[PDB]
């Protein structure tokens, strides 16, 4: 399918 | 339009989201419990296009939750 997924990391 | 339409009725962006191939609204990928992209099939249609069986009132406890920790 059509996925949007957003990672968040610090250094 | 980037329109998210889930069953949590919590629309705004977890950070993992996952387009209905037919009304292409979107929705937590979690909510239908698709945990990672690996989850994901190949196609895929929300519970609006297709009615299945997915539990409702998990999907709010999570989307619920998250919004009450930010
Ligand atoms: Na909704
Ligand atoms: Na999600
Ligand atoms: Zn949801
Ligand atoms: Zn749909």
């Amino acid at each position: 399918a059509r996925t949007k997924q957003t990672a968040r990391k610090s250094t | 339009m980037g329109i998210i339409t889930c069953i949590c009725d919590l629309n705004d962006d977890d950070g993992f989201t996952i387009q209905c191939d037919h009304c292409n609204r979107w929705q937590h990928a979690i909510c239908y419990g698709i945990k990672d992209i690996g989850m994901a099939p190949d196609d895929y249609l929300c519970n609006s296009c297709d009615p299945r069986e997915v539990d409702i009132n998990l999907a709010r406890k999570i989307q619920q939750e998250r919004i009450n920790v930010k």
